[PDB]
This record gives C-alpha cells, sequence and structure tokens, in this order.
DNA sequence: CGCGCCGCAGACTGTCTTC
DNA sequence: GAAGACAGTCTGCGGCGCGA
C-alpha cells in the first residue's frame, strides 16, 4: 500500500517479500536512461472486500471456476468422442422439422435433438437470402436430419421469425455443438437468437484448426501456393487449410472429401437444388462426417495442447456474442445507401460541370496554355389578317442534299461533331434507348477524371501508359519538377523514379486525402467537392457488402424479454432484433477472433457516410451496454511480461513505468503523449509503436512510416536506426535483444522458443506447423506476435469466466459478452449497471492479479487494477460522448451519452441490496 | 458577391433598382420579370411532376386565399385538412394517401409590420402511426433529391433534424446562401392535432381502413417556398479566384432555365431569312421550347456580347441562321453549357431540343 | 343548371356550398375549383400566353404583386407594367411596339359587408407610336379574335362591340353568349399620355420612346380579359341525352385515361406504370384511374371518364398481353377500337398536334 | 498475406457499311 | 476502291474474400 503504487492485496494474505537484489536491480533499471524519481500523485485507496476466493490461490480458484464451468461440456464432447455410430442412411425424408432415422433408417418425426452432443452442419441458398437450406446433424445416436420449409409453395415470410432451426427444448442439462465454424451455425438457430443468455456452448473445429495444427496467413498462401524466402517445407505437412476437406485430409487419412461440382447453394436457385436433393443431402452427411471423425482426432489432442480449464471456459465464451438492434438499424442501412447513392450522382454530376468548363476553354484557346488537360486529342472535326409570306412549307422545301449518311453512321462515334475527342468518347452514343446529355460515361476509373478534381500537384510523370500509376507528387526529359508543367512525355526518364517503383496497392491513398498534398483545384467549386464526396463515400463502396445483409433476426413481441415490457420505451413499432455476429474464434493462428465486420476498427469518425456502425448496436430499452475498454491491454500485457522476467517487480524496466505512470491528459502516456513526442504525427505514431511491439520487425516499421508521410529511403532507414537507440535493440545475443533494453522482447522469444509449453497465463500451445521442435521459422514475428496475442486471448477469457462466476453468484442478469478489438461490452440490463460496473472493475483486478500471479510476481499497482472509467452506455462506441456524419447527431437519434465512472463506487455492495 | 447587376439588366428580379439581400428573402419585392415567372413556373412543374403525378395516391388540391372561420392565408395546410375528407371519400378508404399545392401566401414581416408574398409548395401526408417515420424518411430523402437536382453544387442545400415545443419530431431543410444559411422548407409529423381540432365533434368518421381493424391517421405536413428558392438557384448557378478565365454564366439546369433556345440571323446581307426564322420559331413552339426571338435587334456588329447577354440568361442553346440555310441547310449551333460550335440540319433540331430536355429530366 | 354539379362532382369544381348560384362563379366569391378545374385554368393559361406572349415576338410578360405596394388589395397589373416600362425602353433597346402582359389572381368587391374576391384575369399592357397607336390596337382586335376561334367550339358565340369615353378615344369590347346570357369576356381601353404624366411628374424625356429613329411619346394600350370567366364560357360552350363535355384537348386536363381489366393484375399494373411513365416523360397528361378496387360498370367508368374531360379512354386486357393490343374509345366520335401500346404515344402526339395545329 | 475470379478501362481489331 | 463504325478481344490494375 502507496509503496510505489499497489495497494491492501486481499488475495494472498502473507509473504509479500520485496527482495533485496530484486529491487535494487529494478531501481537501478529504472534510474538509468528512466524517470524512476516522479511525483506519484496517490490514487484514492479503495476499501472493498473481494468475493471469497474458493480455492487456495487465485489459479487454484480460476481453476476450479472454470472446471464447473466447462465440466458438462467437456463431458458432453467425451460421450459423443468414444459414442458408436451407424454409417449414413441409404436416403433421407422429406417431411418438416427433424427427422432422427436410426434402426434400418425407419423416419420419426422428431420435434428436437433431445442430446447434448451434435455436429449439426448448415447449407444455405445463397441466391434465395441467408434463410437455412435442410441440415445435418449427427448426434451420438442415430443421426439427424433438419428440413428448412422453404422448399413449399407459398410461405414467404421474410423479417426472419420462425426461419431458423431449433435445437434446443424449452427446459420444462446444458448442450454442446461442434462445426467446422460452428459460428456460422450458430445462427440458423432460433434459440441463441435471445437477449437472455444461452445455455449452450459452441465449438468451431476451424478454432481448434487455428489452435492446434494451424497456419498463419503468410504461411497459408505458401501452403496453397505449394499445395531467404525458403523455408524447411516441412511444417506444410503437420497442418491444414482450415477448409473442411483439407482438414479431413489432414487429420485421418481416408477417401478424399468432394467440394460439390455445381456448387447449387452458393450459385443456384431454390428449385434446382430440389432437384438434387438428395445428392446435396448426401454431400452434407460427408461434411458433417468429416467434421466429426476430425472433431474426434482434435479434441483429445486440443486438451493435451490447451489444458487449462479456463482458456476452454472462456474459449465456450466468446462463441455466444450477441449484438442488439432495433430498426434504427434498418434505417441507419437505407440512409447510407441512399447517401452513398446521392452522393455519388452527386459527384458523377460535378465531373460532368468541370468537364464542360474544359470544354469552354478552346473557345479562347485556353485549353492550349492550360497547365493540365492538355494531353487528351483535344481536335475538332471540321464535320390585317395576312397569314406568312411562305408559310412553314419552307422547311420542306429545304430538305438536304444527301449528306445524312442513313441514320447508323452519325451515331455511335460521329455524333456531335466538333467536339473534342474526349468529349465525344465520354457522351452516350445516339444509338441507345436511354440517352443521357453530357460527358456521362464518366467515371473515376477514366483517365479524365484524375486530370480534373485530382490534380493536386499534377503529378510530372503521372503520364499513366507503360507502368503508369503514381508518380513523383512532391518536389526532390525537361519538366521533371515545374509548375508551367507542359511535360514532353517522350519516354519516362525524368529525374526520379517516373513509375511506381513501391507499387503499393492494399486499399490506400484514402489517408492522403486529408492533407497529404493530395487536393483538387481550388478556382472549381464542384472540383474539391468532388474529391471530399469520394473521401466520404470509399469505406461505404468497401463495405457495403458486409454491413447489408448481416443475417438480422428481429426477435417479436414473445421473444423479448419483461425487462422490455412494462418499461418507459416499451412497445412501440419499431422492430427489435439482434445480430450474432458470425464471429469465428481463433480465426488468426493466434486464438484472436475474427469477423470482418464487427470486430475491426470502426472509428465511427466524420466525414465518412458509412460510419457509425458500432454507433447504434443498441442495448434494448432497460438494457445498456456497459463495458470497458482495457486501458491498454496489449501494452500492459508486454510490460509485465517484461517486468516479472527481470527483477519480478512492476517498475523494474522504462516500459513498465511508461505504461502505468504516463496519462493521457498532460501525461507521458506512451500512445500520443510520448509516440508523438519522440516521433512524428499523432493518431499514426500510436499504430506504429502497437506494430513494432505486439509482433513486426524493422521493415515493416519503416514501410509503415513512408505509408504515414512521404520520407525518403535513407530518411526513413536513418529514423528507424535513430529509434532503435533507447528502444529494446533487438537481435542482440550473449547480453543477458540486448542492448539499451527499455522494452523486454526478451521474454516473448524466450517462450517462443520454449517447444511444447507456450502460454504462461493459462499455458496454451502454438500449433504443430510454427512451433520449434520440427522447424524453425526463417523470421520469428509470427511467434513473438503469438505470445502477446495468446495472452490477450487468455486475458479475455479470464474475464469471461470471471464475469461468468460474478454473473452466477451474485444475481447479475444479461450475462452477454460483445468483446470487439480488448474491448469488453456485457449488456447488464438496468439496476444492475453500477453493480455490473463493480464487477468489470473486480473482475479487471483478479484478471490482473492472475496475469501478475501466474507470470512471476504477486504486488499489482493501482493504477492499473481498475478500470480508467466503464463506459455505462446505450450504444457502442468509443466514447461516451460521441457524434456521428450521415445523421444530424445522435442526439437526433435516442443515444443520450452515459457515465463513464471510476471511482464512483455508490453502491459498494457487489451483493444485491 | 454583388451579382445582382447581371438580375438588373436581364429581367429575372424585380423593378426595384436596390435590392438588399434583406429586401429579397423578406418576401416584400416589387415582383419579377417574366423570366423569373417562368423560373418559378419550371419550379412548380417540376415538384408537381416529382411529388404527385409520379407517386400514386397523390392528388393536388386548392386552398381559398382567405379564411372565414376576412383575412389573406397564412399557410396552406387549412386548406387541405379542409377538402381532406372529400379526397379521402373518393378514394377507396386507403390510409396512405397525398395531397398537393403549390400557391401564393401573405405573411407578416416585421423589419426596421409589411405584408409580404411568398409561394409556397405543401404536400399533407396522411399514414398509419407505424409507418409514419419511415414514410417522413421517404419523404424527406426525395425532397432533398430534388433539390440537389436542378442545383450546380448542391452542397449548399442541406436538411436538419429537430423537435418541436410538443415532442413531436420534425426536419427543416436549408440553403447555403453566400451571407448565411437560410430555410425552405420545414416538415412537421403530427398526430392527427389539427385535424381534430377542425373536426373535434366525431372521431369515428375521420377513421382510415389501414387493413381489417381501423386506425386514426397521423399527418405530416412538408412546406417549403419556392420565391427564395429562386433566389437560390439564381446564387448557386453564378459562380472566382485562381481560375485565369473569367466569364460571367448563369448555369440554371436545363430543366427550369427560363429560356431554352435563342433564335438569331446572320449579317447576310441577302434578308429573307427572316421567314425562316419565323418558320423554325412556329415549329420550336409548337413542341413546347420556349424562343428568344433575338433576331430583330439590330446594329450591334459583335457576336461575342450577344452571346455573353444570352448566356446571362441562361440561354441553354444559341440557333443563328445565315445565308447558307435555303441551300445546304445548315444552322450554327452554340451550347450554354459548352461554347462549342457545330453545323445542324434544320430538321431533328427540334427533335434533338426535346430529347435533350427530356434526357436532363430524366437524370 | 347541372353542369355546375356535373363538374363539382367529376372534380371539375370545387364545393358548392359557398358558390352555389352561377354569381359566385362569376364573380371571385366562387369557393375555388377542383384539380381538374385548376388543371383545365392552367391549360388554358399557359396556351394564351403561348399564342400571345410566345406567339409575339416583341411582346415579354411582366409580373405584378397580388398587393398593393402603395406609396390594400390589387385590383389590376397595368401599374406594374407602366412602372417597368421605364426599364424596359432601355432593355428591349426602343421596343415602341412591344408590351408587357400578365395572366394573375386580381382582387374586385363584391356586395351587408362587402367582401373581396381574387380572380384570374390576362392583362396586357401594350405601347405604341401614337401615329398609328389605335391600329395597333386593332390589331389586337384581331389577335384577340382568333383567341375566339381558338379552342371555342362555336365560334359565333364570341362577339365584339366598340365603345368610346373621354379617358380612351377608341375602345374594344369583347362578349361571350354564355347559356344563361351574354357576359363581357374582354375589354380594351387606348389611354394616351395622360397615364404616363399622372404616375411620371412631368419625365417626358424617359417618357418619349425611340420609334423609327424618333423620339415618340407611346400610347398605352391595355387589353383585359377574364381567364377564369373565359374558361368558364368555353366550357359552357363546349357543352351541348348523354351529358358530355367536348373539352378543348389542347385545354384537356387529362388527354388519355389508364384503366385495368380482363387480364393478368401483375402484368395489367405493370402496363399502367409503363404508359403513365412514358406519358409523364414525354409530355403528355394521363389519367390516373388505375389501382381502382370497385370495378362497377364499364359504363360508369366510360361516364365517368368522359366527364372529367378525357379525350380518349384506354383499357388494358388479356389482349395487351397476347399482341399488345389495348381498347382506344374516343369521345368525340363516340367509338372504340384496338390499338397498339407503342403506337399509343404517337397517336397521342398526333392528336396532341393535330388539336394545337389549326 | 495474398491470390485468382471479377470487373470495368483502354486500347486493339477484322469485318460491315457508306460514298 | 478508301474511310468510318462496331461488336467483340486482350490486358491491367484495383479489390475481395476465401474454406463447412
Amino acid at each position: 500500500m502507496l509503496s510505489r503504487g499497489l495497494h491492501e492485496q486481499i488475495f494472498g494474505q502473507g509473504g509479500e517479500m520485496p527482495g533485496e537484489a530484486a529491487v535494487r536491480r529494478s531501481v537501478e533499471h529504472l534510474q538509468k536512461h528512466g524517470l524512476w524519481g516522479q511525483p506519484a500523485v496517490p490514487l484514492p485507496d479503495v476499501e472493498l472486500r473481494l468475493p471469497p476466493l474458493y480455492g487456495d490461490n487465485l489459479d487454484q480458484h480460476f481453476r476450479l471456476l472454470a472446471q464447473k464451468q466447462s465440466l458438462p461440456y467437456l463431458e458432453a464432447a467425451n460421450l459423443l468422442l468414444q459414442a458408436q455410430l451407424p454409417p449414413k442412411p441409404p436416403a433421407w425424408a422429406w417431411a418438416e422439422g427433424w427427422t432422427r432415422y436410426g434402426p434400418e433408417g425407419e423416419a420419426v418425426p422428431v420435434a428436437i435433438p433431445e442430446e447434448r452432443a451434435l455436429v449439426f452442419d448448415v447449407e444455405v441458398c445463397l441466391a434465395e437470402g441467408t434463410c437455412p437450406t435442410l441440415a445435418v446433424a449427427i448426434s451420438p445416436s442415430a443421426w439427424y436430419s433438419w428440413c428448412s420449409q422453404r422448399l413449399v409453395e407459398e410461405r414467404y415470410s421474410w423479417t426472419s421469425q420462425l426461419s431458423p432451426a431449433d435445437l434446443i427444448p424449452l427446459e420444462v442439462q446444458e448442450q454442446l455443438v461442434v462445426g467446422h465454424n460452428v459460428s456460422f451455425d450458430r445462427a440458423h438457430i432460433r434459440e441463441q437468437y435471445l437477449i437472455q443468455g444461452s445455455r449452450m456452448r459452441f465449438l468451431d473445429t476451424m478454432s481448434m484448426h487455428m489452435a492446434i495444427s494451424g497456419l498463419s496467413s503468410f504461411q497459408r498462401s505458401l501452403w496453397i501456393a505449394a499445395k531467404p524466402a525458403i523455408s524447411s517445407w516441412d511444417w506444410l505437412d503437420i497442418s491444414s487449410v482450415n477448409s473442411l476437406a483439407e482438414v479431413h485430409r489432414l487429420y485421418v487419412g481416408g477417401p478424399p472429401l468432394e467440394k460439390e461440382p455445381r456448387e447449387l447453394f452458393v450459385k443456384g436457385t431454390m428449385k434446382d437444388i430440389r432437384e438434387n436433393f438428395q445428392d446435396l443431402m448426401q454431400y452434407c452427411a460427408q461434411d458433417v462426417w468429416a467434421t466429426h471423425e476430425v472433431f474426434q482426432q482434435q479434441l483429445p489432442l486440443f486438451l493435451e495442447r490447451c489444458p487449462h480449464p479456463v482458456t476452454l471456459a472462456g474459449m465456450l465464451e466468446m462463441g455466444v456474442s450477441y449484438l442488439p438492434v432495433n430498426q434504427n438499424w434498418e434505417r441507419y442501412l437505407a440512409e447510407a445507401q441512399g447517401t452513398y447513392e446521392e452522393l455519388q450522382r452527386e459527384m458523377k454530376k460535378s465531373l460532368m460541370d468541370l468537364a464542360n468548363d474544359a470544354c469552354q476553354l478552346l473557345s479562347g484557346e485556353r485549353y492550349k496554355e492550360d497547365p493540365w488537360l492538355w494531353d487528351l486529342e483535344w481536335d475538332l472535326q471540321e464535320f390585317s389578317e395576312e397569314e406568312e409570306f411562305q408559310q412553314d412549307v419552307m422547311a420542306r422545301a429545304c430538305l438536304q442534299k444527301l449528306k445524312g449518311t442513313t441514320e447508323l453512321l452519325p451515331k455511335r462515334p460521329q455524333h456531335l461533331p466538333g467536339h473534342p475527342g474526349w468529349y465525344r468518347k465520354l457522351c452516350p452514343r445516339l444509338d441507345d434507348p436511354a440517352w443521357t446529355p453530357g460527358p456521362s460515361l464518366l467515371s473515376l476509373q477514366m483517365r479524365v477524371t484524375p486530370k480534373l478534381m485530382a490534380l493536386t500537384w499534377d503529378g510530372f510523370p503521372l503520364h499513366y501508359s507503360e507502368r503508369h500509376g503514381w508518380g513523383y507528387l512532391v518536389p526532390g526529359p525537361y519538366n521533371d519538377v515545374d509548375i508551367p508543367g507542359c511535360w514532353f512525355f517522350k519516354l519516362p526518364h525524368k529525374d526520379g523514379n517516373s513509375c511506381n517503383v513501391g507499387s503499393p496497392f492494399a486499399k490506400d491513398f484514402l489517408p492522403k486525402m486529408e492533407d497529404g498534398t493530395l487536393q483538387a483545384g481550388p478556382g472549381g467549386a464542384s472540383g474539391p467537392r468532388a474529391l471530399e464526396i469520394n473521401k466520404m463515400i470509399s469505406f461505404w463502396r468497401n463495405a457495403h457488402k458486409r454491413i447489408s445483409s448481416q443475417m438480422v433476426v428481429w426477435l417479436p413481441r414473445s421473444a423479448l424479454p419483461r425487462a422490455v415490457i412494462r418499461h418507459p420505451d416499451y412497445d412501440e413499432e419499431g422492430l427489435y432484433g439482434a445480430i450474432l455476429p458470425q464471429v469465428v474464434t481463433a480465426g488468426t493462428i493466434t486464438r484472436r477472433a475474427v469477423e470482418p465486420t464487427w470486430l475491426t476498427a470502426s472509428n465511427a469518425r466524420p466525414d465518412r457516410v458509412g460510419s457509425e456502425l458500432k454507433a447504434m448496436v443498441q442495448a434494448p430499452p432497460g438494457y445498456t451496454l456497459v463495458g470497458a475498454d482495457v486501458d491498454s491491454q496489449e501494452l500492459w500485457i508486454a510490460a509485465v511480461l517484461g517486468d516479472a522476467h527481470f527483477a519480478g517487480m512492476h517498475g523494474c524496466t522504462a516500459f513498465g513505468w511508461m505504461t502505468l505512470q504516463g496519462r493521457k491528459s498532460r501525461g507521458t502516456d506512451l500512445h500520443s503523449k510520448t509516440a508523438t513526442t519522440v516521433g512524428i504525427s499523432r493518431e499514426h505514431a500510436k499504430i506504429f509503436n502497437y506494430g513494432r511491439i505486439y509482433g513486426a520487425g524493422q521493415p515493416f516499421a519503416e514501410r509503415l512510416l513512408m505509408q504515414f508521410n512521404h520520407r525518403l529511403t535513407q530518411q526513413e532507414a536513418a529514423e528507424k536506426a535513430q529509434q532503435m537507440y533507447a528502444a529494446t535493440k533487438g537481435l542482440r545475443w550473449y547480453r543477458l535483444k540486448g542492448g539499451t533494453e527499455s522494452e523486454m522482447f526478451n521474454k516473448l522469444e524466450s517462450i517462443a522458443t520454449s517447444d511444447i509449453p507456450r502460454t504462461p497465463v493459462l499455458g496454451c500451445c502454438i500449433s504443430r506447423a510454427l512451433e520449434p521442435s520440427a522447424v524453425q521459422e526463417e523470421f520469428m514475428t509470427s511467434r513473438v506476435n503469438w505470445v502477446v496475442q495468446s495472452s490477450a486471448v487468455d486475458y479475455l477469457h479470464l474475464m469471461l469466466v470471471a464475469m461468468k462466476w460474478l454473473f452466477e453468484e451474485f444475481a447479475i442478469d444479461g450475462r452477454f459478452c460483445i468483446s470487439i478489438h480488448d474491448e469488453v461490452r456485457y449488456l447488464v440490463r438496468e439496476e444492475d449497471r453500477y453493480r455490473a460496473a463493480l464487477a468489470l472493475q473486480i473482475t479487471n483486478l483478479l484478471t490482473r492479479c492472475m496475469f501478475a500471479y501466474k507470470l512471476g510476481l504477486n504486488d499489482l499497482p493501482q493504477s492499473v487494477a481498475f478500470f480508467s472509467a466503464v463506459d455505462i452506455d446505450r450504444c457502442l462506441r468509443k466514447e461516451v460522448t460521441m457524434d456521428c456524419k450521415t445523421p444530424s447527431n445522435p442526439t437526433g437519434m435516442e443515444r443520450r451519452y452515459g457515465i463513464p465512472q471510476g471511482e464512483a463506487l455508490d453502491i459498494y455492495q457487489i451483493i444485491e441490496l | 458577391a454583388l451579382l445582382e447587376i447581371c438580375q438588373r439588366r436581364h429581367f429575372l428580379s424585380g423593378s426595384k433598382q436596390q435590392l438588399s439581400r434583406d429586401s429579397l428573402l423578406s418576401g416584400c419585392h416589387p415582383g419579377f420579370g417574366p423570366l423569373g415567372v417562368e423560373l418559378r413556373k419550371n419550379l412548380a412543374a417540376e415538384w408537381w411532376t416529382s411529388v404527385v403525378v409520379f407517386r400514386e395516391q397523390v392528388f393536388p388540391v386548392d386552398a381559398l386565399h382567405h379564411k372565414p372561420g376576412g383575412k389573406l392565408r397564412e399557410n396552406l395546410l387549412h386548406g387541405a385538412l379542409e377538402h381532406y375528407v372529400n379526397c379521402l371519400d373518393l378514394v377507396n378508404k386507403r390510409l396512405p394517401y397525398g395531397l398537393a399545392q403549390i400557391g401564393v401566401c401573405f405573411h407578416p414581416v416585421f423589419d426596421t409590420k409589411s405584408i409580404g408574398e411568398k409561394t409556397e409548395a405543401s404536400l399533407v401526408w396522411f399514414t398509419p402511426p407505424r409507418t409514419s417515420n419511415q414514410w417522413l424518411d421517404f419523404w424527406l430523402r426525395h425532397r432533398l433529391q430534388w433539390w440537389r437536382k436542378f442545383a450546380m453544387s448542391p452542397s449548399n442545400f442541406s436538411s436538419s433534424d429537430c423537435q418541436d415545443e410538443e415532442g413531436r419530431k420534425g426536419n427543416k431543410l436549408y440553403y447555403n446562401f453566400p451571407w448565411g444559411k437560410e430555410l425552405i422548407e420545414t416538415l412537421w409529423n403530427l398526430g392527427d392535432h389539427e385535424l381534430l381540432h377542425m373536426y373535434p365533434g366525431n372521431v369515428s368518421k375521420l377513421h382510415g381502413r389501414d387493413g381489417r381493424k381501423n386506425v386514426v391517421p397521423c399527418v405530416l405536413s412538408v412546406n417549403g417556398d419556392l420565391d427564395r428558392g429562386m433566389l437560390a438557384y439564381l446564387y448557386d448557378s453564378f459562380q472566382t479566384r485562381k481560375k485565369n478565365l473569367h466569364r460571367k454564366v448563369l448555369k440554371l439546369h436545363p430543366c427550369l432555365a427560363p429560356i431554352k433556345v435563342a433564335l438569331d440571323v446572320g449579317r447576310g446581307p441577302t434578308l429573307e431569312l427572316r421567314q425562316v426564322c419565323q418558320g423554325l420559331f412556329n415549329e420550336l413552339l409548337e413542341n413546347g421550347i420556349s424562343v428568344w426571338p433575338g433576331y430583330l435587334e439590330t446594329m450591334q456588329s459583335s457576336l461575342e456580347q450577344l452571346y455573353s447577354k444570352y448566356d446571362e440568361m441562361s440561354i441553354l442553346f444559341t440557333v443563328l441562321v445565315t445565308e447558307t440555310t435555303l441551300e445546304n441547310g445548315l444552322i450554327h449551333l452554340r451550347s450554354r453549357d459548352t461554347t462549342m460550335k457545330e453545323m445542324m440540319h434544320i430538321s431533328k433540331l427540334k427533335d434533338f431540343l426535346i430529347k435533350y430536355i427530356s434526357s436532363a429530366k430524366n437524370v
């Protein structure tokens, strides 16, 4: 207490030995090239009693908790592991609902698979929406099939009501279900789309694929291509490509599994699937059998590779993600798509406007003097009651001398003669049912649109052709760099690269729109607006396919709880609903989960049409997304990993002191407080520090630095070289990664090349591909990244187990993690949000205490022991006080900020009042 | 900044010489010229086409200039409310229903007790409560798109959401004039408060058939202005620095430009071209194209200035008839948006203009 | 007597509660007009402007405020035209024989308490050189007479008379022989320089204009026609056992009507939507008579279409889906035939051109 | 990580059509 | 016979998402 922070450690009463040599080593390391002497403003000491610890110590306590949580599902998995099964039935039924077969394929109309183990693969008709299209399941006894009911005429009911496939009884034990990516089958369940917690937990055999015998995507590309850069090429024979056929091939040497030739489900129609019904069901049953066999080969292997019950308990969690939504989701989808279309046509109109203005140039021959837009063909083709004196009959007297060349010839390339060639090509051909005036065939992808509305500094070798691509775009034949321009363009041999030497192509050049020396022409009014329009619509153009059609199920009135009903904001015609993310746990080689739409950055920044996706992820009425962003989770984990390995103290290395002594406000925080001061720019040096730590190398850091701003190769190398000074100074042995240090990469590398034990906190193996015993990876970035990634995953598992234990022993409602990118939201109902905030704080304290205990040291600083602010909001946003762009503002919606909280424990009793 | 000299030369504005921004926006201006009346008529026709005839269950309605219940009318909503009963009666009791109107409304303006006229377009939509929000969103959406088209720079047009004093949500549309953002339209969703205020005697007769059961209708009033919309279009069309090419042009949209085509005669001096130009004039009016009789004026000795003035009035095309039209007919054609010289036969020119206008209207 | 009731029933006129008697309709006290009446009035105003304003080369329109700015509801538009003539003389480059015309609402008193009623009238003030100034008015006496035959079924109904007064030496008055009785629908007055002196206190330099390279004071000929009253008289003249108003196609509020019957519902709806879209894009007014679930009788629907100033009636049946032929009936001819869906637009364009082309 | 459809963009092109 | 049109034809460079 008050030593260097810390607190009255309720856990582990007694002992607390400092260590004279240890503390002296820590002090002398922190003093040298660091700041050990700081004001160290104390925090108000927290006087509270923790929940009773069942075990002797923290590790035993959490082991018992996770055992209690995972025992029924573990015994169910083992029960299905060694159960004796008959072969597939000869033919399948045609009635609705579920059917069982079994003795001699005797069909029976079963209403529920009343057993605690299934594989239950599913296939859907992609053309006919996201509804299920039949399913094959293998319960341990006698096989199982399900009918989607969409094969019968009529019954075209949308909104996804009773469309998914029932899998749970009314409970008037618990269940486990397996699958390759059983997250994809967590939808199509109709009981997992429930606001109340689900007693069933799911196992993806792809999650185990990446847990045991997995490949990095950088290695997956090599695997599929081969199916310094030269590898030992042994690891390909022990890992598969995360595909059911490929993993079946790897885990058992049987007859190969065959993909559907026609792919009626992916590319096909409902009737064609009816035609090939029996064959498609046979292939689905083959897939289910392959899944069962690989699961049987995997589960004992997984348990011997990940034996700590907490990791498996937390992996059962995080397959129960649940994003509540309402009609505002559909409103936002429609509004964003409509704004996308409106801005697209506005930008098209702006493009035609500048095309017209450019064509106006040649009236005074002003296009030749134009420093831009001069490289086009730009050429002109030489082709009392008295009636009237002669009435309109003179019109009939004019006619023509037959120079019209019939009607076909004038229309496609000859229409509008005398115009510039670019205008004529851009104009729609007169021989068209739908003619539109002006250069309406002018898009962003053409060579004319960049010339106007994307002028910037008029890139001197950006004449396209040959390499084409971006050229100089900066300063330092003739006209290599000249404001007047009028370049000769004889050949791309100007002073400079004069081509795309780097050739970077990964959704880039959008961040350069904001300043970055990339701008339109200030002379025009609709020029810069078009560039702004492109900037705003880019992200939605990227992600509208994913964000739309997310398999959103709208819960009816009955399925909603009584917490929503008899509420001030109850009833109302707004369709309440939910989105299970279909998050594939352990999507990466690390056990980090993957979801391309929901588990992403999604800053919800302004000037972006598609933004505010995470925003308006609205807890139902009476519910709040009580959640916390773990204060620098990866940085703290690396810091403590370095702290215990060296002198057993939190302030041993400058990384540890910087992590918790620094503060965002007027402090020397690592991100945007110290990285900017020692580096360059802001909010990008944070990404640089997140990348160099957590897995990367110096070349990756340098490349990201060029991506951030414009710098020369020599200057970038010099900046990196200066950066290694005072940094870890990696790849220096015989030191006991040596050098200036201040950042312990020694722990990650040391535990990386440590055979089968691989994780400190929960003892979890990595994979059979990158492990050291068989092979030695040429670049070790993957394993050092994995150490921190899987430590963060074990952190999340610890929070999930602790929160489940606190929600069980203490009657805390909601109980639904929305874990995204190191942040956790739990949706913990009203009149428990402060109780849930205290539970979150106690869970963070216990998780960090377990990290410390299992990783070497006993004490825990108070600067990290508690969340800075447990955000208690009604929508998922990076801050409690935030706004969006496409609407007027969130206040126009029902969002009304919230309470960040922190040190505001007015409900001190964690137990109910 | 001060582009009103263009309106002084070409009668797109009232008779008064001194037209401050307050004078125009207040709605107490003396009047408009022929060009302004044509432009406002085009605006009204475009609105009627975009709202009423294209979308089913929408019918135009009329309101008297006075409300006996003798004072000049302030809003068009009351007239729609009075005719709501018959307009719902003629249809087959379909609760989703629309009413439309465009008319001149006089309002009191206090400046340092005057009465100013303004042309208001009113859309009254009766909807079930469940569909009220989505229909309101559709209404403000496609109204915003209508404002964006016929606008060179539709960023200056915008919308805002707001809450009424009685707790009812609504939206207000604005145009960003150079001096400041000014209101153009407002949207108010009401739970038939005014409808019951006018007819509180019986509530059963006011119900509409949304299906098997009947529910009380919910009203939505979208009220916009057009004279200020006219000034907004004129300001937007005019465009300043770093171009190195300054030409006074008013890029009014082809759909609502006051004059579409201009006729002229060359130097000659062969004469007789007036009869050809008159025949072409008649051929243009008989199809619905407004023509500027530009061939009466003479002794100019400069075609560039004539084209400049025609641009200032936003004349989409200029047609010049020379001595080479009687034989090997090729009239000279110049386009407003692009100062391009073309030679076209007399035939198919009227159909070309009709196709141009129709295609601009389509997109 | 039944004409007003028929017009009100078919949306041709507004409610008769406030204007049951024809006096209210004749004056400005009428209780508005129905959407069909509004469309007919707009079409008549557009045609009059095209024949007088767009057709004329030296004639350009003008706008006058509904209320009098003063120095009170407006009573005439001549004051605004006279005021704007000072600028128009320089703007029109000495348009000595030019004029300004406008069709708009003006207020007139009706009389316990005397009310103010708004009626639509078309006022044209033309400046003419004195040497033939009255002759110029005589020219209008021909042109306006042409309007009498522009759409009237019986041109003999219109009549003209000459009147004189101290203010105007020569004036022309036009009257329409309505079924109730003859009513004055157009008036002409040729004022001299007295109006210019009253408006301009000694502004001879501005009042004098360039005509034939000569400085001449322009005489102002004011011709005022009753747009609402003229439209009512024309509609009455159109009417003549079967109560059908053979209105002019140019001024008809609706040219063609779309119906659904004897065919698939989806196909009929698609055909009706396509026809409506084509009519809207081509500038042809189409009555939205579809989406009707009543289906009372074919005769009742035909009578309703004819009473609504419909030039022709179009019925879509299984023949349209089979060979593209739908029933087309002409009210004037009282005959029905089969016409192609694609050729409907061409037939409508030809009919409109024939009606417009005298 | 990255890779093969995929999808327009830009240039080519052998052959049909007109004077 | 000489020149313009045209509906295909090949290449390229963004990009996406995969694989039950």
